């Protein structure tokens, strides 16, 4: 039964991979099924690339169609169909399974005690959208996102596994459209809810990191550059060669120098054509950052066009445009004169709070406490005979 | 038997679904929880049983002490099939439940099905040992899960709890073969048992 199937897997495979097929069979005899589930996991962790991976699934799913937990089972298929080079085949298998899960739930309910079963279904619809996108159908995936999003919100919560796959599809779609802004939001969440599995290869995580850095260079209101380098995702890959000059564009932006930025960008614009098509956004971005920064670290509320023009290396003609985009983006608030040529700031954007700034907050509160306590002492002496 | 208050503890670990008992161990348990409730009542009808889970990843009080199986049934069907048994929490929770009752002249018992090996701290086990001896609570554990690859940490403590006393605490070990789970509990003493007095 399982015996005939087991022989057939071993033969077409390599000698190195015979004991893997053997571990499963052993758990089956003893009937320890906690161990059988774990041992499938070791398989799909690092041998989802073997040609037999899909068939191996086909015997186990039939047995544990309604016996063990639905999240467990489904998980194997998804990993198997991430390793197929033929996506027409991938779409067919999902479409059958999708169909089985709609029948299954009738049966399955009585076995568990009472449980959900929409868990497998949500993951299947994501895989249909991802197959479409690797084949370049933006629209078919597009109506699948809408319908899939609403079902997340219908529940009080979605699991971390389920929501990674939903956010998996969103990342793929956005980088084709070439919206940096959209790509950025999906990646920061993906790291938060990121699966604890080693089943998600590090190769994907690296690739995802490169694209993330690119979103924030071309971005439109992202002043989270320091923040990006704190999280493990970028911190550890600083000493890799192709992600050197890439992080140096982060660091040049921070300190607000124009020369380190100039020397870098002239090389990488030529080398990589991604920086070429979004050139218009890239130059402006520095200018905006310089402006905000000079405003934030100081405590005064106005600057002449003369101070601004030296800082940003722009003439006073372009400076008035620079100011208009900053107010519009939501970085600053204020008003503009051209008759005294001031920018009057009235609002600054709360940014990363450093240890030093906490001390600073505190000093002022002590100043205000004393003032209140003093006034309240006088206000007792006054009105002493007239109170309730 | 005598008028007895029992907390039945159900394990909802991910070894509670092993194929050892037909059809699945989880379906085997539905039949045993029902079976056991009934055995106790038919012995002497002044028995009551409450329901708590020791697993689901969280322990949960479903049911306090009741003479209706309809509530105990209702608590059982609401379960989440994955967990891990937290041995320590079940004993404590069970003990507090036993302090408050509708009759406070009843024997104090905890019966727990254990479907997995324990992952609990050693120190933690030693503290509960003397907590059961302070409050004069006796416990029969039905084990068919902690003998599959584990050795009984629990043995010494369960022994210690026994005193001359109309209740006898016992470790009950079940061969985990096919003959169904309610049947092995029935053929184990649990209402065929004698006292220590």
């Amino acid at each position: 039964e399982i015996d005939t199937i087991l022989s057939t897997l071993r033969m077409e495979a390599d000698p190195s991979l015979h004991p893997l097929f053997e571990q499963f069979e052993k758990f089956y005899e003893e009937k320890l099924w906690f161990q059988l589930s774990e041992s499938l996991t070791k398989f799909f962790d690092d041998a989802k690339s073997t040609p037999l991976r899909l068939r191996l699934y086909d015997n186990f799913v039939s047995k544990f169609y309604d016996k063990i937990n639905q999240l467990s089972v489904v998980k194997y298929l998804l990993a198997s169909l991430k390793d197929s080079k033929d996506f027409d085949e991938s779409l067919k298998y999902l479409d059958d399974l999708k169909a089985q899960f709609q029948e299954l739930d009738s049966k399955k309910q009585r076995n568990n005690g009472s449980k959900d079963h929409g868990d497998g279904i949500l993951l299947i619809d994501s895989e249909i959208a991802r197959t479409y996108l690797l084949k370049n159908d933006l629209v078919k995936a597009r109506d699948l996102l809408d319908d899939l999003e609403k079902t997340l919100d219908k529940k009080d919560s979605i699991p971390l596994r389920i929501t990674n796959s939903f956010y998996s599809t969103n990342s793929q779609y956005f980088k084709f459209k070439n919206d940096f802004n959209s790509f950025y939001y999906t990646s920061l969440l993906y790291l938060s809810t990121l699966e604890p599995s080693t089943s998600i290869t590090l190769a994907e995580r690296q690739q995802l990191a490169y694209d993330l850095s690119i979103s924030a260079l071309l971005g439109d209101k992202i002043y989270n550059f320091g923040e990006l380098l704190h999280h493990p995702i970028m911190e550890t890959i600083v000493n890799d060669s192709n992600y050197d000059w890439l992080f140096q564009l982060l660091n040049a932006l921070t300190v607000g120098d124009f020369d380190k930025f100039d020397s870098l960008i002239k090389v990488q614009i030529s080398k990589i054509p991604i920086l070429a098509q979004h050139e218009s956004f890239l130059r402006q971005k520095i200018c905006l950052m310089t402006l905000i920064e000079t405003v934030f670290v100081k405590n005064i509320r106005m600057l002449s066009f003369e101070d601004i023009s030296k800082a940003t290396h722009l003439p006073k003609d372009n400076v008035e445009h620079l100011v208009m985009r900053a107010i519009s983006l939501g970085l600053l608030k204020g008003s503009i004169d051209q008759v005294n040529e001031l920018v009057t700031i009235s609002w600054v954007q709360p940014r990363i709070i450093s240890g030093d700034q906490i001390t600073k907050m505190k000093d002022r509160l002590v100043e205000w406490n004393d003032q209140v306590e003093k006034l309240g002492k006088k206000m007792e002496a006054r009105g002493q005979s007239i109170w309730v | 038997m005598v008028l007895e208050a029992t907390v039945l503890v159900i394990d909802n670990s991910e070894y509670s679904r092993n194929g050892d008992f037909p059809r699945t161990r989880f379906e085997a348990q539905i039949d045993s929880v029902e079976f056991i409730f009934q055995a106790k009542r038919n012995s002497n009808p002044e028995n009551t049983v409450g329901l708590i889970s020791g697993a689901g990843a969280n322990p949960r009080v479903l049911s306090t002490f009741t003479a209706e199986f309809g509530k105990i049934l209702a608590g059982l069907h609401d379960t989440q099939i994955e967990g891990k048994l937290h041995m320590a929490t079940a004993l404590q929770i069970a003990q507090l439940t036993l302090k408050h009752r509708q009759n406070k002249v009843q024997h104090q018992r905890i019966v727990a099905f254990v479907c997995s090996p324990i992952s609990d701290s050693r120190d933690e086990l030693i503290r509960l040992a003397k907590t059961l001896k302070k409050n004069n609570v006796a416990v029969d554990i039905i084990n068919f899960g902690e003998i599959e690859q584990n050795t009984e940490l629990l043995d010494e403590f369960i022994a210690a709890v026994n005193n001359p006393q109309e209740e006898t605490s016992h470790l009950l070990t079940v061969t985990p073969g096919p003959r169904l789970l309610y049947e092995n509990i029935a053929s184990s003493p649990i209402i065929l048992e004698e006292g220590s007095s």
